[PDB]
């Protein structure tokens, strides 16, 4: 089957939208099935606030139902993971707004 | 060894035994069409992404160049990109005689202006971005039988300025990008202004580039029988247009913090 | 050219070794590098060589104070949480709020209450009433690395005061690093 | 990188940490013997295609030359080959002596005749085929003894004139390839006939070919004690044979439109 | 050709079309990172095989040396493995004076002595093999005061003379590897003995490398005053050591018909 | 050598682009190729050089006639029908059955019915009667290519008699074309 | 290197053709060739070369005696079971015991049983009483191989002995071959 997760960067009304216009990225199932999309840095300011406005709307679309047979199963399970680009940089260190353990 | 190892032996084993006629058979291996591949298409901030591809196909002999060789249409290849910069009227007004000096004519919201109406070459882009760097170049028109006489200041407001306006002393306005222009002198005002603002990016639909002003400099002086109704028009091009942030149609996205 | 890796199609299973600066790109997309400050403030010597605080003592007499010295999990410092082992010098910033009088301050890392009864071997910079020092711990340490967690991961501090009168006060401390050496990073801490 | 990179990071980290006895583990990565390809193997007019080809296996140090060293059977190699081209009698009749001149003493149906019986060499074969594309070689054989004397007229008659065989005038016979032999003087005709028709293959099993006849030139003169019983033997040779069209046993086939 | 390539031609067509701006597509096609491939791994005597292997992992610019710079520990780094080759203990007895000459003061099994009991250093490998091959390097021994005297024979006795030792004559021994040792005299003897056996391997836990004995060869003359507890003991290295046959933990294997 | 996919195994998802000239053997056999006669009969430009059936008209008066002019799905020329477009030199063969008198012939693209009304400007060749003529008309279209299949694929043609006396008769139509320039060829055709 | 499938990772159904002297590894392994003797016991022409009892037959007059000859599905000779094809000399080994006579031998693979009346003409080697002969028989046979099973595999041998009083007695007989040529080796025979 095929999904198609997109992103608009900055958005913040969560409500669904057609993505043809967002950053997406469509992923049809194989022997790889993990899939990547980039999100290029997006703001008015050169910098931006660490902890500030959001980094955009993400969705993840169905494309085509998840077919199976049989011995197959009829829903799978999904992870989506988060990191830094290679051009990512943090700037000013500022106090804290939580405390780890 | 094998079993990639047989179209080999069998044309090899065919070919010892061969007599006068030839071999009685021939054998050749090697892959399948559909191998273990992967596709992978990016378009304009798109990527697909194909684990089961196939042989792409196209017509007999084809030519995508897609350029009609005998110009049906004469027209800069580039016309259709370029269009958003085109000029445009900006705004018209009717300078009133009995307005004293330093009254605001006319004024247009900047940069949102150019995207005023849906009739706008610029409205239709402007829709699928959220972000905005931009020059521009404006033409304040002004027109004026020789018999009557006054002047009008036409200045550019950026947001700071537009912000505290009443705290500013008239008549200082001149200390920005300005053209007091002399009516029956001048008919229209140039002035090139460039992307001005205290954030790289400007939020498409906003006034944050400030905004584009004209006010009276010196009251008309119109006599008895010369005319009474005099226009202001507000023209206005893009030297460099430039929409970046990406976002649904026309919704309300805050690039700021 | 760009191969199909490069552009999203991946497997998470094909990711180690640890470390892979593996470039993404699209059409239209690239990565850009761009530096706002003639230096960096992710580097772990530029970051740690700037101090946080630590904890405050109140002191009604010359009574000692030893406390263990541990990573934050509070300010900046808490970026040491995704390391797991540290090792190298130590600067303590303390700040002695007192009328009239001396502090003693010394550093070790020996485990043992004793060793510091008789705190001038140790060290025992000595800053007068309302003055402030910042003195660099050398590792010495009888481990070749420090867990980083350990409530005890940076070694002791001792403060003894010489006061002269009833004077009374309060001593503040906060710690930094000189030029940090964090080893085998492991997960991202938790929120309380 | 990865799947493949593995036997390379083990085998170094394993090469890596060695000491003075050596690395204590290896680890080598490569493809399977069973890899995703395709063979096709191609025999007489027939191709076999297997996605799941397996390694061709064979005896122990084997020998496919087929060609026995001693030659138990002295025979040319190419004999099983050449067999159906084999001279064969394809028909025997008998004189009569009463017989007038221009009568046809005997025929035969050129070019099916050659496969007349199933115990004709050529017989095997033109079974499996229904196209045929040959050369003949004829030897008619007439014995006398001397006392008599008499004329025969040994001529090949393609379709042609085998239809319009009443239309012709007999005397002019001598036009096409043949052999006005004289009894008493010659024993034997030799007629070397190419393939003769107005289509390029003929029909197996068919007398497009036209066929061979034994005419009466001039009726034998018997004397009163000489012998009374003359017979006439038609043999034949393919001075070339071919079989092309396949088809099922000796199944009536359509080459023509 | 297909489906591999396709990478190609959408990424050349893209390109055919391409304006000013550039092209509008780019696609490309490989390999994907899970190829059908197989690893395998072999540690000592161990082959791990895996046809469904993945990129192998490891820490971040990791050091698989091993070797503590610093030597916390100051200890050849071979000791461990060398260790069950160390030097030790493998009897001690009182010889009584009373003793005849010729008599049997003390002897030790060859070559499961060495593993005696599970405080000895060649213990914990000689479990996990049946077979062993190794040479020997005793040291006898006995001390005595000066005013006493005496000398004791230690003597190495290999199976074939343990086996058939009340057929041989005493005083004879001294042909099999010995040392006459003359107390007052010397207080160590030093006997260095190869691998000797009638079988290239003799099985691990088992006195078929024969035995060292240590005999009377005249019995302690000890004057009043003088003590009267002499001890004698035997101290073992060996000199090459070799393990091969693997086995369950202490199990009794024979290596032998 | 030969490949297994030039032997009969082959994937019909691989077959684009369109137009694949791929060879097929087998042990006895090979492509052979051989010429009856000393030029092609399929070439476009030799098979449509020969002209086709049309249609007739029967005049009792000088009225015009004016024809749409299409592809035929009847004689040899319905192999044009496996084609899109084309474009190029258009040879039409009129007979003129008739006593005594002239026939006037033109021929145009332009849909518009009173650009004909003067016959003269378009052309108006002039077949005398008991005349035949075949009259070669250029691609004077207004659309760079001639869909293949309308009704009107070819320009209109225009026919008017000037008759003399009682004198009537019947026009039959022969079309054929110079050099054709077919393109982006279609699925066949249905029968009816 | 080494690769997996010198390691142990193999399929059965990729082993044609037969024969595939393949090398089998690990870490601390590797094949090892030691020889305890100067020369081999397995090549055919040595372990064969050793002859192996095969029958006896006791007589108690000149009747002669005709025997198939044939492999051993006892002795060391059973190796020769794994061949389906011989073919090369033949070494029999008679013992004569008899207390006074002459022993006529003769070897032939024709089948016919008249062929052997006339002993002379075969070969019939004489063996005095109480003596023992080793005659290498020829291949003279009709046939180029001989199948190693029949119960005739080997040619029969004949014996027909000279006596000259009422004395009687038994022949042995052993066989052996002097360069034997097996091909086509077959499965493993079964057991009794």
């Amino acid at each position: 089957g095929r999904l198609r997760m997109g992103f608009f960067p900055n958005a913040t009304t969560d409500s669904t939208s057609t993505l043809d216009n967002a950053i997406y990225t469509i992923c049809d199932i194989g022997s790889d099935n993990s899939f990547e999309i980039t999100i290029p840095y997006s703001f008015s300011t050169w910098m931006r606030k660490t902890n500030g406005h959001p980094i955009g709307l993400f969705q993840i679309e169905v494309l085509n139902r998840l077919t199976y047979n049989s011995s197959s199963p009829s829903e799978v399970y999904c992870i989506v993971q988060g990191k830094m680009g290679q051009d990512a940089r943090f700037f000013c260190p500022t106090g804290s707004v939580v405390t780890f353990q | 060894v094998g079993n990639e190892i047989g179209g080999n032996l069998l044309t090899k084993v065919a070919d010892d035994a061969s007599n006068i006629l030839g071999p009685n058979c021939f054998a050749t291996t090697a892959e399948p069409e559909n191998k273990n591949v992967v596709q992978a298409t990016t378009t304009v901030n798109t990527t697909n992404l194909t684990q089961h591809p196939s042989a792409p196909t196209m017509p007999f002999s084809p030519d995508f160049s897609n350029v009609d060789n005998f110009h049906s249409m004469a027209y800069d290849i580039t016309t259709g990109d370029k269009n958003p910069s085109k000029l445009v009227r900006l705004e018209t007004h009717e300078w009133t005689p009995s307005w004293a000096r330093g009254y605001q004519i006319t004024h247009v919201e900047l940069p949102k202006v150019f995207w005023d109406h849906q009739d706008k070459p610029a409205y239709g882009q402007s829709r699928y971005f959220a972000a905005v760097r931009c020059g521009f170049h404006f033409q304040v028109q002004v027109n004026v039988n020789q018999g009557t006489a006054g002047s009008a200041l036409v200045v550019y407001e950026p947001k700071p300025v537009v912000t505290y306006d009443s705290k500013l002393e008239f008549g200082a306005f001149t200390n920005l990008p300005h053209v007091l222009m002399n009516l029956a002198e001048t008919t229209q005002a140039d002035l090139c202004i460039p992307y001005v603002a205290d954030t790289n990016y400007v939020k498409t639909d906003s006034s944050d580039l400030g905004q584009l002003k004209v006010y009276v400099w010196t009251p008309l002086s119109i006599p008895t029988g010369s005319a009474n109704q005099v226009d202001v028009t507000i023209l206005g091009s893009l030297l460099q247009l430039d929409f970046q942030n990406p976002r649904v149609f026309a919704q309300d996205v805050n690039i700021y913090d | 050219t760009m191969s199909p890796n490069e552009l999203g199609l991946t497997s998470a299973q094909d990711d180690g070794p640890l470390g892979q600066e593996k470039p993404n790109y699209f059409l239209n997309f690239r990565s850009m590098n761009v530096d706002i400050f003639t230096v960096s403030h992710t580097k772990v010597d530029n970051l740690f060589g700037r101090a946080w605080f630590f904890m405050e003592h109140t002191f009604t007499n010359e009574g000692q104070w030893r406390v263990p010295l541990e990573f934050p999990k509070q300010g900046h410092g808490s970026l040491s949480l995704l390391f797991a082992y540290f090792t190298g010098e130590l600067n303590i910033h303390v700040l002695f709020l007192s009328e009239r009088g001396f502090l003693r301050v010394a550093h070790t890392y020996d485990t043992s209450n004793d060793r510091v009864n008789f705190l001038s071997s140790n060290g025992v910079i000595t800053v007068p009433a309302g003055e402030q020092m910042t003195l660099s711990a050398p590792y010495y340490s009888n481990k070749p690395l420090r867990t980083v967690r350990d409530n005890n991961s940076l070694g002791y501090l001792m403060c003894k005061p010489f006061l002269t009168g009833t004077s009374t006060g309060k001593i503040e401390v906060y710690l930094s690093l000189r030029c940090p050496n964090f080893f085998f990073p492991l997960p991202a801490p938790k929120v309380t």
